[PDB]
């Protein structure tokens, strides 16, 4: 029993966009679906609901601004007319008693700005345990995820939230702390990787002289 | 010996309006600091007409006030200025605090001085029934009910509760002792009878407070209107009845008002001289009305967060009521005497002779 | 084995307009495939087909049934309602109550004021007026 | 008229150990159809308690839901560090006609020991001036409480305006706390001023600590 988004992605004010919501292990014939959404550090609006039957029901803010409808293994949920302030995160939840099953969600950002891969930058480790890092910066739209040594470095990583910047970009930074003794001999490679603009880079942070 | 006891109980009576009106202030600026301004504009609007309704009442004493009061350093002009700031009843406070000091520092005033001081006594006196039951009670029931309906109980509101019951039993045992000491040859232990009044006023006084707060935190859109309708039946009972406490006649609409108020709380006698006709069928509506509200809150019981343990305070409130009921019953027909009936203080005469009947 | 159903309140009382929220359980396996519900009547239970009226919703899963009933009727809204789930081993039962209070319990506070407001001036008006 | 969810308070704090109580407050009688979801930054959250006081499966027997009518409260004890999160409660009485509204949220933050803070500083990379731009960072790392003041110094004047902060959530390990801080200038600023310096104030450290370093050197 999972659930899995898709769909997010950038879109310009107006613009219509259906997000789809893909079930495993059981039938939409069976349990109803919630969608819920949650804009960047708020809390969670309840949008809406699909019965099993097929009575769709939706919150009274939201009547009219969106559309809920569903296949034998998807929900769709179609957003007619998207604003500024119909950036956020979407969940698909299995209804049962409240939401027991939710899914990764997906991001949605509502923008006139163009998409733009990032930057990245080594913060070389200092000169008895020393740090080191990635500075992801001048990158947009959300989100990016970084990885240390393909995902085998855990222990230790710290990977700030981004900020808005002046110019209108995200920049965040992965730093990871490491015993000095292993900055001769260990190498250590950030993997950011920025989806929007599917844009892979795979940056070593060697040490400086 | 008398001087030096008038001055620190009169010390101690402006310490504790301060530290009322401190301790009000305090819990308005928590509020709006700390979340919801309609608390804290609710509290500041009834302050303020508290203030207001005492500076009018300064302000019409003191203007037919006949010759006398001489010793006013601000002149007549500022004078009403200082008083539409909210600071006559800060004037008159500090105007008797000088002049028992002055009277103390002296080896031996003239009697017209010490007469003098007496009548800043009992002006003040009066002044203190009218605020306390203009602002204390409504502070209170405001506080009580803020609280049993939010559920989080503070410091500040728990300081504020005690400061307003310290300034209810200082209140009501200063009028008593004014009405006592107005009448002539003292020959009874007034200190007695004065704290005797004060255990059963304040014993079922807090049930009545206790009862509309909680009507309030159950129905915060209808304690506008149950006040206003029952304020406005009291007012229209004093119309009725007969008025005659100060020399204006037309400005006698605030103190109709004022006594309109006081009566939604507990008993005040108004005029004439016929009791246990009056104060049993106050009684009966008080008594009517509060069992109302308690009904209601049975009613809509799980309606309230668990807070302030009512399981604990409801007992409580009916022991305090049937103790009242006897205090006050032992004090109204034994322990209640009459004696029938330089600057004299008339307003006081006047509620003196119209307290003692007999 | 046999299945083993339950409701979740057992007793509930909501007042008319409002729309009522019944619901049963099971957690006995095989869960229950299918549910029913039924208004207890005197010599008769009637069903209850979803859309009846436009105002009844019946919602199940696996051994869960909400009964949704809009718009609480005086008269044949409130009594007894009795959820019947059928697994693939046999079937249970469960009964709910259901009272409908009124305006005339929720406006309570309203007369009984303005009726005290009213006997406190006739009584004042005649004490007074005429009496005194 | 859609139900409207009264969660209070905003946020709640206790030590290891204590425990914490939270009360939702429904707009009309939703009888005991609450459910209460915790959500961790960046995971989606996770159901712990429905029907206002059945546990959910697979959650611990610290969380405790009860109330009815109106009131709810949820209730943790042997509060642990992985117990830092924003809860959530939510109807679901008759959603066909109430909606089912979610709570304003409630972060709980656990109270550990004081913890001094590891500062390190990072001058910007010969790659991000070929850019053209230039980056100093300034971490703090696994320090309590969360209060912290960071100031940056380049050759010895107050910066101010042209710095952006970032605080991490609370470790799940150990409850403490990690910051950075980026100072931003342009190429042509960078290069006028040689020396760069962090101070880093908190209450764990007794005086304030300042991290420096030169350019080029
Ligand atoms: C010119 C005319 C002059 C005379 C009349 C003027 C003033 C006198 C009356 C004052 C009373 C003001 C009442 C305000 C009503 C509006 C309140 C409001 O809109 O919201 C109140 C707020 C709501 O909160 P909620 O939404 O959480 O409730 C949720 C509730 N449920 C859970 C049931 C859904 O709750 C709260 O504030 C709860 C606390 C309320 C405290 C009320 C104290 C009443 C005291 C009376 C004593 C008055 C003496 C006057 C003497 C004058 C002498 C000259």
């Amino acid at each position: 029993q999972s659930v899995e988004e898709s769909g997010g992605r950038l879109v310009t004010p107006g613009t219509p966009l259906t997000l789809t919501c893909t079930v495993s292990g059981f039938s939409l014939s069976d349990y109803a679906m919630n969608w819920v959404r949650q804009a960047p550090g708020k809390g969670l609006e309840w949008i809406g609901i699909i019965y099993a039957s097929g009575s769709r029901y939706y919150a009274s803010w939201a009547k009219g601004r969106f559309t809920i409808s569903k296949t034998s293994t998807t929900v769709d949920l179609k957003i007619t007319s998207p604003t500024t302030e119909d950036t956020a995160t979407y969940f698909c939840a299995r209804y049962y008693a409240g939401s027991d099953i939710w899914g990764p969600g997906t991001l949605v950002t509502v923008s006139s700005a163009s998409t733009k891969g990032p930057s990245v930058f080594p913060l070389a480790p200092s000169s008895g345990t020393a740090a080191l890092g990635c500075l992801v910066k001048d990158y947009f739209p959300e989100p990016v995820t970084v990885s240390w040594n393909s995902g085998a470095l855990t222990s230790g990583v710290h990977t700030f939230p981004a900020v808005l910047q002046s110019s209108g970009l995200y920049s965040l930074s992965s730093v990871v702390t490491v015993p000095s003794s292993s900055l001769g001999t260990q190498t250590y490679i950030c993997n950011v990787n920025h989806k929007p603009s599917n844009t892979k880079v795979d940056k070593k942070v060697e040490p400086k002289s | 010996g008398a001087l030096l006891r008038d001055l620190v109980l009169g010390v101690l009576g402006t310490a504790a309006f301060l530290l009322d009106l401190g301790t009000d202030l305090w819990a308005a600026v928590q509020y709006a600091l700390g979340g919801r301004y309609l608390w804290a504009a609710l509290v500041l609007a009834l302050l303020g007409l508290a203030s207001v309704a005492l500076q009018l009442f300064s302000w019409l004493w003191l203007r037919a006030d006949p010759a006398g009061l001489h010793g006013s350093q601000p002149p007549r002009r500022c004078l009403a200025l200082l008083h539409l700031l909210q600071l006559g009843y800060l004037y008159r406070c500090v105007q008797e605090l000088r002049q028992g000091l002055l009277v103390w520092q002296q080896e031996e005033p003239s009697e017209f001085d010490l007469a003098y001081a007496d009548f800043l006594a009992l002006d003040i006196s009066m002044l203190r029934l009218f605020e306390t039951f203009l602002e204390t009670a409504p502070q209170l029931t405001l506080v009580l009910a803020i609280m049993l309906q939010s559920g989080r109980a503070e410091y500040y509101q728990w300081v504020g509760i005690c400061t307003s019951f310290l300034g209810i039993s200082w209140a009501l045992l200063d009028y008593h002792r004014a009405l006592r000491t107005c009448l002539p040859s003292k020959p009874l232990l007034g200190l007695g009878s004065s704290v005797i009044y004060f255990l059963w006023n304040l014993l079922l006084l807090w049930p009545r407070v206790l009862a509309v707060a909680l009507f309030s935190a159950l129905f915060p859109s209808y304690v506008a209107l149950h006040f206003l309708g029952l304020w406005l039946v009291l007012l229209l009972w004093v119309w009725l009845q007969g008025t005659d406490f100060m020399p204006d006649p037309s400005s006698e609409w605030l103190y109709r008002v004022t006594v309109a108020t006081i009566l939604y709380f507990s008993w005040f006698n108004v005029a004439e001289g016929r009791t246990r006709g009056r104060a049993i069928i106050h009684f009966a509506f008080l008594l009517s009305d509060s069992i109302l509200l308690v009904a209601t809150w049975v009613t809509h019981s799980s309606w309230l967060p668990s807070g302030i343990p009512l399981q604990l305070w409801l007992p409580v409130g009916c022991g305090c009521f049937f103790l009242g009921l006897a205090l006050r019953l032992v004090y109204y027909h034994w322990l209640h005497p009459s004696c029938c009936w330089l600057p004299q203080n008339r307003r006081m005469t006047h509620l003196a002779q119209k307290f003692f009947p007999k | 084995g046999p299945p083993r159903v339950k409701a979740v309140k057992s007793s509930e009382h909501i007042n008319e307009g409002e729309t009522a929220m019944l619901v049963c359980k099971s957690e006995s396996v095989p869960p229950v495939t299918d549910w029913a519900w039924y208004k207890i009547t005197d010599s008769e239970d009637k069903a209850l087909m979803q859309g009846s009226e436009s105002r009844f919703f019946v919602s199940s899963s696996q051994g869960r049934s909400e009964l949704h009933i809009e718009n609480l009727n005086m008269e044949a809204d409130p009594g007894q309602y009795r959820c019947q789930g059928t697994s693939s081993k046999g079937s249970d039962q469960a009964i709910i109550t259901l009272r409908v209070r009124s305006h005339l319990a929720a406006l309570w506070p309203f007369l009984g004021i303005v009726a005290e407001v009213l006997v406190l001036v006739t009584i004042i008006f005649i004490y007074e007026k005429r009496r005194k | 008229a859609d139900v409207v969810m009264t969660q209070t308070p905003s946020s709640v704090s206790a030590a290891v150990g204590g425990t914490v109580t939270i009360n939702c407050q429904a707009s009309q009688s939703i009888s005991a159809y609450l459910a209460w979801y915790q959500q961790k930054p960046g995971q989606p959250p996770k159901l712990l308690i429905y029907d206002a006081s059945d546990l959910a499966s697979g959650v611990s027997s610290r969380f405790k839901g009860s109330g009815s009518g109106t009131q709810f409260t949820l209730t943790i004890s042997a509060l642990e560090c992985a117990d830092a999160a924003t809860y959530y409660c939510q109807s679901y009485y008759a959603i066909i006609t109430y909606g089912a509204a979610f709570g304003g949220g409630t972060e709980v933050v656990v109270k550990r020991t004081v913890a001094a803070p590891s500062v390190f500083i990072f001058p910007p990379s010969d790659e991000q001036l070929k850019s053209g731009t230039a980056s100093v960072v300034c971490l703090l790392n696994n320090f309590y409480p969360r209060e912290a003041k960071v100031q940056w110094k380049v050759d010895n004047a107050l910066q101010s305006g042209n710095s952006q902060e970032s605080v991490t959530e609370q470790d799940s390990k150990d409850c403490t706390y990690s910051l950075s801080s980026t100072l931003t200038l342009s190429k042509a600023d960078y290069e006028k001023h040689k020396v760069y310096a962090c101070e880093v104030t908190h209450q764990g450290l007794s005086s304030p600590v300042t991290k420096s370093f030169n350019r080029g050197e």
